[PDB]
């Protein structure tokens, strides 16, 4: 709400994905999506920098290997 | 043993004589001498009854062990390279002349197979002793690309022909018509040879030969 | 096949243009292949639902009943289940209902689905409640719950409960509405959070 | 440091990759900028492996 | 290698095994009064994955299913196996394997090659299901090489749950299409994010003899109950 | 642990094999350069003890009347892995009625190569060798085989402890457009220079050849044609010196 | 005791098999794979140190049969055997069936060998990642990767070596945007994917790029002609 | 059975009957005779109908293993090497025949003979088959070096007919299979093409 989103915000979504993610790691989502968002001069966040900022902040486990399971 | 098959249109029709003879006797009347060796491929035997049925399942036993392992219908030609393989590994004991038939993703096919193994894909092949009459009656009447009705007429023809000019071949006629979706097998499609319907009865009175010694027993349930 | 697509088509368009003339071209479908039947008639129950002629939702369910699921997919469950969920979505609750859950229940004895057994009886009392009847909604509610007691949790359990405490706010006195309100609360403590359920618990 | 520090999420965390894909010619250039060779300056051999 | 019996009367490597198995990809199966339906998790790691190609549910005859939790080679060789030896019982009886003497012979084959020395045991428990006769038959396949006959039961990561919620669910009075309900239902419990209809895999066993549910029909139940 | 080829490193990495090439790297030296026309061959063969003799233990050898190999590292595994060469040239020529491609041989070796370090109740081969061979069908063909069993085709290279002087030098030429007959000589240029003789104290330079010039045949430098390359390598070496 | 071959951990674990995935991870390149609609497309790092080598003679792409192609990723030893393997596997399949082994099949067969290796501890996982490329009757562009732990699975796209998950991503990514492509747009994002996971432009030479169409039923390596066309094109 | 193989400049052309008897029961009218091995060798069976299939077909994954290997296209004389061996060990299993012929680089246009027995011979042209008596005289006398594509095709179609018509065992089609950069060009005489000497 604080932050400047934009009406492609489509969070009613992005909760909805499953995943492990804690309060850190929303705050840490809105900061590096405001990042990008900088990086790139937006003016409000995006859906695309919410998504790019799931990724760089969530995530990253692997080794789980098919064979492993 | 009379075996047949040939290849219409689109698909294949296989026609067997209905005998096996262990020795010079008509062992049976209704001989199973046409064998589902996978879905879409049956083959016809003959020679020994027993080397035609045992080569028959165990063929279809890994055709299908092939097939499941694919989730795809095996192939003609994997059904015949087996064969040939085999009956040459085995110079020449075995007794079973086998007439190969299917029909799969890439059309039918229809294949001989001699007991050495030989092999001769031909678009229709007879073999067993009718053999003979039979591929005069596919010489005299067979043009390419037949179609059903006629096609399972004349493989009828021929098989009757072998039937009427060949001792030790069957009564009745088995047919089985393979395409891309239909498996038909008519079991026997015709009865040339009905039964010589048994005039008044003959039987013997009641009580014809006392036993010596009785060993009734109730087996419990 | 291709032809049902094709009145599919004109049926999508004519819904564009003018409803009244895909709605007949899709009755005169489902009138009239098992993907074409089915199809048409999920296409027909939409246009009802969307024109608000759900008067003829009755007579579709009882005549359909006798081939739902003899034309095939007896899995037709499918179709079950979205047009009842579409019926109880139209909140303008007028008339029918009358011996339609009934014969419902009845069903020939043909799908025997525990599951939607319990879920149809859930929403016939549910129903109940809305048409000012509540003590039959009491009798049967509890005998849904004293028989499917053994899980249900979550979800249809709590709709039950939910269903109860509204009944006897209605006419058990406020009391028992707490006792069901808090057992409702607490086995609802551990929902998958449906916004539905949630806002009509709270 | 390396990965294992007990718990220290939020932030910003950035990999350093040990190899370079052309940078590691310019890393070889800016270390060659000591006293030209007195000829051919070209670093290609080094380039190339 | 395996002879090492701990100081307490137990085989260690097996309760590795047995953990192993454990963490294993969630299956369950329900036996219903005209068939059983078995489901597991097939969740692919993205949508890269061809799901079409490594199958998880496998028909090993006509009217023969069996499905794994665990290691997807081993799983690999034992139905290879499982085949094998129902198909020469076929050959020799001219008539398919039962239910019974398969899961012995599989669960002798998982004894002998537990019995060596160069050998490690598999890492998968298995569900055959059978309808052989007018009865239909549910086996899980331990690792030990035991095979213990079921009314419905789930492996893999959260199978105590999964068996409590079974115990809970079944009642003898249960038509497959129940079972099947069942099945997606405990799956779902055991599943984390949506149930897209390919990344689960099912196969059912009924007088129609065992079949795996196409995408289509796995799609229409998950829509259906979810 | 790194003590038997099953044991992966945790890194992936199996250690025998990395011994292998440990023990590899005891050998002086062995060089050879794929002339346009052939395939030329040379080695530091270190005399250990005065009262050998030439003619003696060598570390190149044939195979077939048209494939040559030079060896470096254990001179028993060096003796065996040029015998079973030997007689997988034999056997495909009994097979196919001609002389075998130099690149299915070395594939075969290199496979052999391979099961040896694969197998537990095995240790792999102490020693790696270099292939020469020519055909006018072919053109001249060289390949480099290791413990671990890669077959490359190089049209240079080497292997042993100078391996790396020998690769410089190898790339200071003109590989693709010169003749053996000079090739021999900056081989021996090559051996000499690369020579430490403050450590070696003895030495013996061993060349040998196989191209067109021999109708694709391997064989030692002549008499003549290997004292004048040494001579002229003596003399690289006294024009280096000064 | 995990040191043998196969020896399950406290709770399985299977720590040499592992240690075949980091070997497969350290064979010291890349390679990604892709299928189109009708057409399909592998890409793979190839260096020539010390300028010698070169020429067919170095190279990680091999045609298992006239109509499959494969690629490896791993200790190069290891990775040529499984390649010959896989050769007399084909060679065999089509001896006994008497047509061209499907890629699922010569897949499957590797895939079980590996499997026995980790299975009995006496043969080593041998540490590389096989890839086929093939066409079928009525599949068209298979391809298949499969791995020493047994895994046999078919990707529509696929990557090997030490930036598999990155390209994944990006494949991912992709082909989530109208996954039908032609011929061009199918080497197009395999050389674009390779390029961007690796951030270098690429020559001709340092890469080795096969192809297998439907109308093409052959496993072809393009040449630096066809290579370095397509680079400068795109 | 009877069949002929004859080389020419850049390639060589093949001819068999297409008959397989047994005494009688002339059976595969159509025999495919000449055969295929990998890419552009052909062979020509004569004798047990049975042991040349399977010699042939073992051959021919024997070779196209070995080409597979070498990335390199066959070589006629590794075919000929391969069934001389083969029948040179199992001579007395075996009562067959063959003729090799075919195109590769090194040495293109090549036509080998092992007949009954497994010997080896280079040779301009083969003759093999029951008919071979018959003909081996009239090609040894007609023959003449430089024949070109059609030369050798006439050659063939009048030496294989003549060998039909003057024994029983022989009898049907003449096929003919052309070898060389273009490939393999199968074509078959049916009851015109086929030459008519009295």
């Amino acid at each position: 709400s604080k932050m400047n989103l934009s009406e492609e915000v489509d969070l009613e979504d992005y909760v909805a994905r499953p995943d492990k993610i804690s309060g850190a790691d929303i705050n840490s989502i809105c900061q590096e999506s405001g990042m990008l968002a900088v990086r790139e001069n937006r003016y409000i966040v995006l859906a695309k920098d919410f998504e790019k900022a799931y990724k760089t902040v969530i995530k990253k486990d692997e080794q789980e290997h098919e064979f492993y399971k | 043993t009379t075996i047949a098959g040939v290849v219409y249109k689109d698909g294949i029709v296989l026609g067997a004589d209905t005998r096996a003879t262990e020795g010079m006797v008509v062992a049976d009347k209704n001989c199973s001498k046409i064998h589902f060796i996978s879905p879409n491929i049956y083959c016809c035997g003959a020679g020994t009854a027993a080397d035609t049925d045992m080569t028959t399942q165990l063929i279809s036993s890994n055709l299908e062990l092939h097939s499941l392992s694919t989730g795809r219908l095996p192939r003609v030609v994997t059904a015949n390279r087996m064969l040939k393989q085999m009956l040459f590994r085995y110079q020449g004991y075995i007794g079973a002349a086998l007439v190969l038939g299917g029909v799969d993703v890439t059309g039918p096919h229809l294949y001989s197979i001699y007991p050495h193994g030989s092999t001769d894909k031909l678009p229709y092949v007879t073999m067993g002793s009718g053999s003979l009459a039979a591929m005069a009656v596919f010489e005299d009447k067979f043009r390419p690309d037949m179609e059903e009705e006629e096609a399972k007429n004349l493989v009828s023809e021929a098989i009757a022909a072998g039937i009427f000019n060949d001792l030790g071949s069957g009564s009745n006629i088995d047919l089985c018509v393979i395409s891309k979706n239909k498996l038909d097998f008519l079991r026997p499609y015709t009865v040339p040879n009905k039964k010589g319907t048994r005039l008044g009865r003959y039987r013997c009175e009641k009580g014809t030969t006392a036993v010596l010694t009785e060993k009734i027993t109730p087996l419990e349930i | 096949a291709a032809a049902a697509v094709v009145e599919f088509q004109r049926a999508q368009s004519l819904l564009s243009t003018d409803r009244e003339a895909s709605i007949d071209i899709l009755h005169s479908i489902v009138k009239r292949a098992v993907q074409v039947k089915e199809q048409s008639i999920l296409e027909l129950g939409s246009l009802l639902a969307k024109t608000g002629q759900a008067a003829e939702l009755g007579g579709l369910l009882k005549y359909v009943r006798p081939f739902l699921n003899s034309i095939s997919k007896a899995k037709a469950a499918r179709l079950v289940r979205s047009l009842l969920d579409l019926f109880l979505d139209m909140e303008a609750a007028t008339g029918q209902e009358v011996e339609l859950c009934l014969e419902c229940i009845e069903w020939a004895k043909s799908e025997k689905r525990t599951f939607l057994r319990q879920a149809l009886e859930a929403r016939l009392v549910s129903l109940y409640f809305d048409t000012k009847r509540y003590q039959e909604a009491l009798h049967l509610g509890s005998q849904l719950l004293r028989e499917l007691k053994k899980m249900d949790d979550k979800a249809l359990l709590v709709e039950v409960q939910l269903l109860e405490s509204k009944t006897y706010h209605a006419l058990s006195n406020l009391p028992k509405a707490r006792a069901a309100l808090t057992s409702a609360r607490t086995t609802a403590n551990a929902i998958y959070c449906p916004p539905k359920l949630q806002a009509t618990l709270d | 440091t390396n990965r294992p520090d007990t718990l220290d999420p939020a932030d910003r965390k950035i990999h350093i990759d040990l190899p370079n894909e052309q940078a590691r010619l310019d890393i070889l250039k800016i270390h060659a900028g000591p006293i030209t060779k007195h000829g051919e300056i070209d670093y290609e051999a080094i380039v190339k492996l | 290698s395996l002879t090492t019996f701990s100081p307490s009367g137990k085989l260690v490597q097996i309760e590795y095994a047995l953990a192993a198995v454990a963490g294993g990809a969630p299956s369950v199966g329900i036996k219903a009064a005209n068939g059983v339906v078995l489901a597991t998790e097939k969740k692919q790691k993205s949508i890269l994955y061809d799901e079409r190609s490594v199958h998880k549910v496998e028909p090993i005859t006509k009217h023969i299913g069996l499905v794994y939790s665990g290691m997807g080679p081993d799983y690999r060789v034992l139905v290879h196996r499982a085949r094998k030896l129902a198909q020469q019982y076929y050959l020799v009886y001219q008539e398919p394997i039962p239910t019974a003497q398969l899961v012995q012979r599989v669960a002798s084959v998982m004894q002998e090659y537990t019995q060596s020395g160069g050998v490690r045991p598999f890492g998968v428990s298995l569900l055959i299901c059978g309808w052989n006769e007018g009865r239909p038959y549910l086996f899980q396949s331990d690792p030990s090489g035991a095979y213990f006959a079921w009314k419905a039961t789930a492996m893999g990561k959260n199978y105590v749950n999964g068996k409590t919620f079974l115990e809970k669910r079944y009642n003898e009075d249960l038509e497959l299409e129940d079972a099947i309900h069942t099945a997606i239902l405990t799956l779902k419990e055991s599943f984390e994010g949506q149930m897209t209809e390919d990344n689960i895999e099912v196969g059912i066993c009924n007088e129609a003899g065992f079949r795996r549910l196409t995408p289509t029909e796995v799609k229409d139940y998950l829509a259906a109950i979810a | 642990y790194d003590l038997s080829a099953s044991t992966f490193s945790p890194d992936g990495r199996v250690f025998q094999v990395e011994y292998a090439m440990k023990a590899v790297e005891n050998s002086s030296t062995a060089i050879g350069i794929r002339c346009k026309d052939g395939v030329v061959f040379g080695v530091e063969k270190l005399v250990l003890s005065k009262l050998y003799e030439e003619g003696s233990n060598k570390r190149l050898f044939n195979v077939d009347r048209h494939v040559g190999m030079a060896v470096a590292g254990l001179l028993a595994d060096a003796r065996s892995l040029a015998d079973i060469a030997r007689e997988e040239a034999s056997n495909f020529r009994s097979n196919f009625g001609y002389n075998i491609p130099l690149k299915h041989l070395a594939d075969r070796v290199a496979m052999y190569v391979h099961a040896y370090t694969l197998y537990s109740a095995v240790r792999p081969f102490g020693c790696s060798f270099m292939l020469g061979s020519y055909s006018v069908n072919d053109g001249a063909q060289l390949y480099m085989i290791d413990p671990s069993g890669v077959s490359y085709g190089y049209w240079g290279c080497a292997i042993g402890k100078a391996r790396q002087a020998a690769k410089t030098e190898i790339e200071k030429l003109q590989m693709k457009e010169m003749t053996c007959r000079d090739i021999v000589k900056e081989v021996a240029k090559i051996i000499y220079i690369v020579h430490d003789e403050v450590k070696d104290k003895a030495f013996e330079l061993e060349l040998s050849w196989v191209g067109e010039l021999t109708n694709g045949r391997h064989e030692i430098v002549p008499k003549d044609i290997r004292e004048e390359a040494e001579k002229y390598a003596k003399e690289s070496l006294k024009e280096e010196d000064e | 005791f995990d040191r043998h071959i196969t020896i399950f951990s406290p709770e399985g674990r299977l720590y040499q098999v592992e240690y075949a995935f980091k070997a497969i991870n350290q064979g010291g390149l890349t390679s990604v794979a892709v299928r189109g609609k009708d057409c399909a497309v592998i890409v793979t790092q190839k260096k020539v140190p010390d300028k010698l080598l070169d020429s067919s003679t170095v190279t990680h792409l091999f045609k298992i049969t006239e109509n499959i192609g494969c690629v490896m990723t791993g200790m190069t030893a290891d990775s040529r055997s499984q390649v010959q393997r896989a050769r007399y596997e084909a060679a065999n399949w089509k001896y006994k069936y008497g047509y061209e082994i499907p890629v699922d099949m010569l897949c499957k067969r590797i895939a079980d060998i590996s499997q026995v290796y980790t299975q009995n501890a006496e043969m080593r996982p041998l540490g590389c990642c096989m890839i086929l490329i093939g066409i079928d009757e009525e599949q068209g562009p298979q391809v298949y990767k499969c791995d020493p732990a047994g895994y046999y699975c078919g990707f529509k796209a696929t990557a090997a070596g030490v930036k598999q998950t990155e390209s994944t991503s990006f494949l991912e990514k992709k082909v989530k945007k109208k996954f039908d492509w032609t011929f061009e747009q199918t080497v197009e994002t395999a050389i674009t994917c390779l390029s961007t996971v690796l951030s270098i432009d690429f020559k001709p030479s340092e890469i080795e790029v096969g192809v297998v169409t439907v109308e093409n039923p052959k496993f072809r390596i393009l040449t630096e002609a066809e290579i370095d066309a397509h680079l400068v094109a795109l | 059975t009877t069949i002929m193989a004859v080389q020419f400049d850049g390639g060589v052309v093949l001819g068999a009957d297409s008959r397989t008897t047994t005494g009688s029961y002339i059976a595969n009218r159509v025999t495919d005779k000449l055969t295929p091995i990998h890419d552009r060798i052909f062979c020509c069976r004569s004798g047990s109908a049975a042991d040349t299939q399977a010699v042939a077909d073992a051959v021919t994954y024997q070779l196209g293993f070995h080409s597979i290997e070498l990335n390199e296209p066959p070589l006629v004389h590794t075919a000929a090497s391969l069934f001389k061996e083969m029948c040179y060990r199992y001579r007395e299993d075996l009562m067959a025949g063959i003729i090799i012929a075919g195109w590769d680089p090194q040495e293109g246009g090549q036509v080998y003979s092992v007949p009954m027995g497994g010997m080896m011979v280079r040779q301009s042209f083969a003759i093999g088959g029951s008919g071979s008596s018959y003909i081996y005289g009239y090609v040894d006398a007609t023959y003449r070096e430089g024949m070109t594509k059609e030369e050798c095709l006439q050659f063939t179609a009048n030496a294989l007919a003549l060998a039909m018509e003057r024994d029983g065992s022989s009898g049907g089609v003449i096929r003919l299979a052309a070898i060389a950069e273009s490939g393999v060009e199968r074509q078959v005489l049916l009851g015109d093409q086929i030459p008519k000497f009295a």
